[PDB]
């Protein structure tokens, strides 16, 4: 990301919390397995 | 549990005797 | 609180007051407290930290059942008089003797304590929100007194360096505590050219 | 079922048949079907290869994989179950409640063998008292604590200025002498529906009791119930009788709000369910599914029948009475005819 | 599809860049007029408010009262509001550089590179020249002779920008002799600014002491010698009560008679208390009824009331007073001792002099002129002056301005441009160019040959001459340090830095978004 | 608004109020929005922080993503039940390969 | 919560006499039942005064069904 010649972002020290991805993933995988769980929604007019 | 298709059926019975048994509506305003 | 793995922000004061440089903003292992002192005259410094942290404000106790009395007579007039003097001179001594040094208040005071609170070199600050105080007590490990009578020395606060701070070039100032010992409460201060910032 | 009892009789309404006809035929069919399925259902207490709560476990299964967390049923499952287990006896909902958190996976929803709390407030001291207490003593007040704020209303006459002084005083010993009351009973969590004074929190603070204020009335009785004691309005007429007890309390963070936990209560009759989840939209969504499987599967409970799911019960239905409808000529014969074609439709 | 509610925009990464830049550069090029010792200034004029209008040069005034609604115009309006909370002008500059920046960042854009590398090259030409500029700082600590003569260069040099600068000697004298009685105190407080028409100008002054616009109390002395003074909050009009209200219930009106009575001595015995310091100037914040000031009288001690606690302040700063309350402790108390009270009128009012101070602690400067738009100009010209003037007391180091100091940080920018190579090095002399901007404009509302004159001006500055800087009076390069055209270091920090700051977050920004308004 | 080299965004408040921010969760928070899909991904972004904290600075971005190749396979038909299960059984073995 | 009518029919059932005057738990006039609970049906907190009187009480009918219109003409024929 910030255009040094290493790819080991492990020596770049660019490093997260495996609870950060983890909760992220799987709250997404929670939330648009309910969006695709719907299919009919009645709007009223405003 | 049975209870709760016995009770759907009823429920569907009374529901059709109900409709049925309607001849005419009156409204109003 | 590592043997809980857990930690309250309620604990971390979070506060930005914009001028200065970004760099400038600064971690305070203390508490900050957007109030100057009661009276404007009294020390800008202290160096001891003897701290009386208290809510019941410098007034004349009244029990907030709906109450009030009845002077009848001469004497009557004069004994309520002499009691409004020496009601304040009490609660005076009281915080004298107690050992402290320098005093918070909940709420506002009597401007006639505020002197005599000037008079005996116990500088002191008016109006300090709730959570605020807390984290005073906590910061100074001591405790919140809701009596004078009650105050005493073990429950006073103590902490490394009290100073009000001028931070504004023109504006109204600011107060930090710089206590010196361990205190399960910090804030952080923020300093920048821009509110958005 | 209803639409299609109806839709499979419009046809025939078509005919200027009178209503009652169809009707009389409706409720001999369905009474007809009622007894068949009373003849086919199943129990298992007569059966060997049954835990009594099996049947439980397996109706939960069944009834949750149509709702919004279908892919973890055979998780919230082993939840209800085991929750309603502790029901027992008075087999109503208001006992349990169901606690809407924020965030977090669902995953990651608690069930709790005790109670907790959404709810606090913020006095003056509320952060300075410890927050762990191993093996605490649950005191459960009414009354509020705080200095005349809401009692009766007086109006009071004093003559000398140290009586005066002494009213002050009295009024503020009436709350010293409610809270060394609350001390000197030995428990140190203190729960109120009304308000709780700072100076009271104060005291708590110092001597390290917990205590909070204008917790809801309704997780009260749960916290009642769950630890056994008896909530009290009068600090003085108590004793260690009615002073729940529990495992081990404690309050700790989920998603930034501030819980309070107590539980380990090995004779505690009502749990609850912290409900982590994503979306705002999730809670009610999955409260009201969670609702459906706790209330079938007490119904479960109180009658050991079960029944095959996945419509079988209707096709059987379907066969019985079509099988039947040959018996009986004329006008009744369509009616059932109709009947079996409208119940298909599941 | 329509995602928002009606009345909601979304501008992304063209309009949005465009109304933001479109919205700066109009800010700057408002005000780039009153910025220069030849500058210009403007007028401002409510809505309505029977057209309350303020002639100002001061920037920082005219983006408070401009009202925008494009967002980054009001962030650099908060931006210059806080600079001038720091050193009162410059406001000006920061506005105007920053505009600079943003339009140059714009042609930038147009080059067609990524503005992240843009804000990193901008980062590090700004980490350069805020060292170049402290290289070229000049202390003056002890040299009171040096030091005093700079002070009065600042003054000069702050002052030359608003309408006060055909009297700049003048007012040069009135800030510095102020800010010198300050003693070291930043509280500008000490320092009050009265206005009043009438009279020239150039006939605003110090007074040897401190000015009070309160009313006398009844026939007490007008005038008083090697005056006693005593200062205190205790309300006396309101009468002293007991706040929690108890009643007065009597069987006979005997009581409630007796009752007055005894509020009169109360009051009297107060008063005596109030006496027994020997004391024959008093006053409080406070309304005094006039039964307290008949006894004053019948003691013949003189007495003002309701002087705010500003004043109060004041008095007890140039007085050396412990402001009071209860009087219980004479010896504990310190009082007040000044020469002489007197009444003055000036123009049209009374005031109340206060001449031969023990502390020079406070003081308060008269405000003569012809406008009350002049007058409120000159006040808060004034007002920037002593903020720049304590600034300058509490931090003793100058730099060279006119520019110059300026040029020298483009120089250093451009010079660490070459050991850059990369495309930051494109916004490395994008900022050196920015900055060279600056004194451009200046020239320009001067009306002189601002290309020659920049160009000049940076071949000394590469040459070396680091105190060549702009004459103004004469359109050429001339030495600083002999014409003492300087300005606090802290100034042009706080512009170098902040001005970065908003550059940063003014293109990080790639959308806006509108919600619709109520 | 996802990376270092990321850029943000900058709200204006119904009383005319600003705010530049990266935080996503403060985005979406501003944000007036009318269709309900954007409440729910605005309410998924303040559960995600107040959860964790950054992130947020992607989150939604997964979900956008996710939902866009779902789309893709639903012009295939594939009934979306089955695309909810799969990814059901892809997220556990995501994370338990994490 | 029970209103002036409800409370008289319960003093009809128990045929113990409503007392105005909160001390007297007299004897004579206190109630008398065979069996007092609280049950759930229908998702409805239910206070049943289940009971065997000989003398004569005012009995109660228990309509269920699923919809409150077929109550209203079911209870309106009865």
């Amino acid at each position: 990301c910030l255009h040094k010649g290493t790819n080991d972002m492990k020596q770049q020290h660019v490093i997260e919390t495996l609870i950060g991805k983890k909760q992220q993933i799987s709250l997404a995988t929670q939330m648009v397995r309910m969006i695709l769980k719907i299919d009919d929604i009645r709007k009223p007019g405003e | 549990p049975a209870m709760v298709r016995i009770n759907a059926l009823t429920a569907a019975s009374e529901a059709a005797c109900l409709i049925v048994s309607v001849d005419e509506t009156i409204k109003n305003p | 609180d590592m043997e809980r793995r857990d930690v309250d922000f309620e604990l971390i004061k979070v506060e930005g007051k914009v001028g200065g440089r970004l760099e400038d903003t600064k971690l305070i292992k203390g508490v900050i407290v957007d109030k100057d002192f009661s009276h404007p005259q009294m020390p800008k410094k202290v160096e001891d930290a003897k701290i009386a942290i208290l809510t019941c404000p410098f007034e004349p106790p009244k029990p907030k059942t709906k109450h009030k009395l009845d002077v009848t007579s001469v004497e009557d007039y004069k004994a309520l008089q002499k009691y409004e003097k020496e009601k304040f001179e009490e609660m005076i001594q009281q915080i004298k003797e107690t050992g402290a040094n320098l005093a918070i208040c909940q709420w506002g005071f009597d401007d006639e304590a505020n002197h005599l609170l000037l008079q005996n070199n116990l500088p002191a600050v008016r109006w300090v929100g709730g959570p605020e105080i807390e984290l005073i007590a906590i910061a100074t490990g001591g405790r919140i007194v809701p009596r004078f009578s009650e105050l005493t020395a073990e429950k006073l606060g103590f902490a490394g360096l009290v100073q009000e701070i001028s931070f504004g070039t023109t504006k109204d100032k600011m107060l930090v505590i710089e206590q010196c010992k361990n205190s399960r409460a910090v804030t952080i201060f923020i300093r920048g050219g821009n509110k958005m910032i | 079922l209803a639409a299609e009892f109806l839709k499979q009789v419009k046809p025939y309404v078509e005919e200027g048949l009178h209503p009652q006809i169809i009707i009389r035929a409706f409720r001999t069919a369905t009474q007809l079907a009622v007894n068949k399925i009373k003849e086919i259902a199943v129990t298992v207490k007569k059966a060997d290869k049954v835990e009594q709560r099996k049947l439980l476990e397996k109706c939960a299964m069944t009834a949750l994989s149509s709702k919004l967390i279908s892919q973890q049923k055979a998780f919230f499952a082993k939840m209800v179950v085991d929750a309603v287990m502790m029901l027992d006896d008075l087999l109503q909902l208001k006992m349990i409640g169901i606690k809407k958190v924020q965030g977090g996976a669902l995953e990651d929803s608690q069930l709790v063998a005790g109670v907790a709390f959404k709810k606090t407030f913020s006095y003056a001291g509320f952060e300075m008292q410890p927050k762990k207490y191993h093996n605490p003593k649950i005191a459960l007040l009414n009354v509020e604590l705080e200095l005349k704020a809401e009692k009766d209303n007086a109006e009071i006459r004093v003559h000398t200025v140290e009586d005066y002084q002494a009213i002050v005083d009295a009024e503020w010993n009436i709350l010293y002498d409610k809270l060394e009351k609350i001390h000197h009973s030995g428990a140190k969590v203190v729960l109120s529906k009304l308000p709780i004074g700072d100076v009271a929190t104060q005291y708590f603070a110092d001597r390290d009791m917990f205590c909070a204020g204008r917790v809801p009335e309704e997780d009260l009785k749960r916290t009642m119930m769950a630890c056994g004691g008896s909530i009290q309005t009068s600090v003085n007429a108590l004793s260690a009788d009615v002073l729940g007890r529990c495992q081990v309390f404690e309050e700790t963070q989920i998603g930034g709000e501030r819980y309070n936990f107590f539980t380990g209560c090995p004779k505690a009759k009502t749990c609850t369910f912290i409900l982590r989840g994503g979306a705002e939209q999730f809670m009610e969504e999955t409260e009201r599914s969670l609702h459906d499987a706790i209330m079938i599967v007490r119904r479960a409970i109180k009658n050991d029948s079960v029944v095959a799911g996945g419509g079988a019960i209707e096709m059987e239905l379907s066969k019985y009475l079509r099988d039947y409808s040959r018996t009986i000529p004329g006008k009744q014969q369509l009616l059932i005819g109709a009947y079996a074609k409208a119940l298909e439709i599941i | 599809v329509n995602i928002f509610k009606a009345g909601a925009d979304e501008e992304r990464a063209e309009t949005a860049r465009l109304t933001s830049f479109i919205g700066a550069i109009a800010i700057g090029d408002l005000v780039k007029s009153t910025l220069g010792p030849k500058g210009m200034d403007k007028i401002l004029l409510s809505s309505g408010r029977d057209a309350s209008l303020m002639v100002t040069n001061d920037g920082a005034t005219i983006l408070k009262n401009i009202g925008v609604d494009n967002p980054a115009a009001k962030v650099l309006v908060d931006m210059s509001r806080v600079q001038d909370d720091e050193v009162g002008d410059g406001t000006t500059s920061v506005t105007v550089l920053a505009a600079e920046l943003l339009r140059e960042a714009e042609s930038l854009i147009a080059k067609k590179i990524h503005p992240q590398t843009i804000i990193a090259g901008w980062r590090e030409a700004t980490k350069a020249a805020r060292e170049a500029l402290l290289s070229s700082a000049v202390d003056h600590g002890s040299d009171e002779v040096k030091f005093r003569q700079d002070l009065m260069n600042i003054a000069g040099t702050t002052l030359s920008s608003k309408l006060l600068t055909h009297h700049k000697d003048h007012f040069t004298k009135l800030a510095v002799e102020a800010v010198l009685r300050l003693k070291g105190s930043g509280n500008l407080e000490a320092i009050h600014i009265i206005k009043k028409l009438g009279g020239s100008l150039a006939d605003s002054y110090l007074d040897e002491g401190f000015l009070l616009d309160k009313k006398i109390g009844v026939n007490q002395p007008k005038r008083i010698e090697n005056a006693k003074i005593l200062i205190a909050n205790t309300g006396m009009d309101t009468d002293k009560i007991k706040i929690f209200g108890s009643r007065v219930r009597v069987d006979s009106t005997a009581k409630v008679a007796e009752i007055e009575h005894a509020e009169k001595e109360k009051m009297k015995e107060k008063v005596e208390r109030i006496l027994k310091h020997g004391i024959n100037c008093f006053i409080n914040r406070q309304l005094i009824y006039n039964y307290p000031e008949q006894l004053f009288g019948a003691a013949g001690v003189m007495a003002i009331e309701h002087a705010d606690f500003a004043g109060v302040e004041r008095l007890a700063l140039v007085t050396g007073g412990e402001i009071a309350s209860t009087f219980d402790h004479p010896e504990l108390v310190k009082l007040g001792s000044c020469k002489l009270i007197e009444e003055v009128m000036i123009g049209e009012d009374k005031l109340i002099h206060f001449s031969g101070v023990a502390l020079g602690e406070a003081c308060t400067i008269v405000l003569r002129g012809a406008t009350q738009q002049i007058l409120d100009e000159a006040e808060r010209s004034l007002h920037d002056a002593l903020c720049v003037l304590a600034q300058t007391v509490k931090d003793s180091r100058t730099v060279y301005g006119g520019g110059c100091s300026e040029m020298l940080m483009a120089h250093a920018v451009t010079q660490l441009a070459n050991r850059t190579p990369g495309k930051e090095a494109v916004a490395m002399e994008s900022y050196a160019k920015a900055l060279r901007m600056l004194p451009t404009i200046i020239a320009d509302n001067a009306g002189y040959d601002s290309a020659d004159l920049v160009a000049q001006l940076r071949a000394a500055h590469s040459e070396g001459n680091t105190t060549a800087g702009l004459d103004m009076r004469e359109g050429t390069i001339g030495d600083m340090a002999i014409l003492g055209i300087t300005e606090s270091f802290q100034v042009k920090r706080q512009v170098l830095l902040s001005a970065a700051e908003a550059a940063e977050v003014i293109l990080r920004v790639d959308n806006i978004i509108k919600a619709a308004p109520r | 608004s996802l990376g270092p080299n990321g850029l943000d965004k900058m709200m204006v408040d119904k009383d005319g109020d600003v705010t530049v921010t990266n935080d996503g969760a403060t985005i979406l928070s501003m944000m007036d929005v009318d269709h309900q899909i954007a409440k729910l991904m605005v309410e998924l972004s303040k559960s995600q922080d107040d959860e964790i904290g950054d992130g947020t600075t992607g989150v939604v971005v997964l979900a956008g993503a996710l939902l866009e190749e779902a789309e893709q396979l639903l012009d295939r038909g594939i009934h979306p039940i089955r695309i909810a299960d799969g990814y059901e059984q892809a997220a556990r073995v995501a994370i338990e390969h994490l | 919560l029970n209103s002036k009518w409800d409370l008289r029919r319960l003093c009809k059932t128990v045929g113990a006499t409503a007392l105005p005057r909160l001390t007297p738990p007299v004897l004579e006039e206190m109630g008398h039942c065979d069996s007092v609970y609280l049950s759930e049906v229908g998702d409805t907190q239910v206070v049943v005064f289940k009971h065997e009187k000989e003398d004569g009480a005012i009995s109660t009918i228990v309509l269920r069904g699923s919809t409150d219109n077929l109550m209203d003409d079911i209870e309106r024929a009865v």
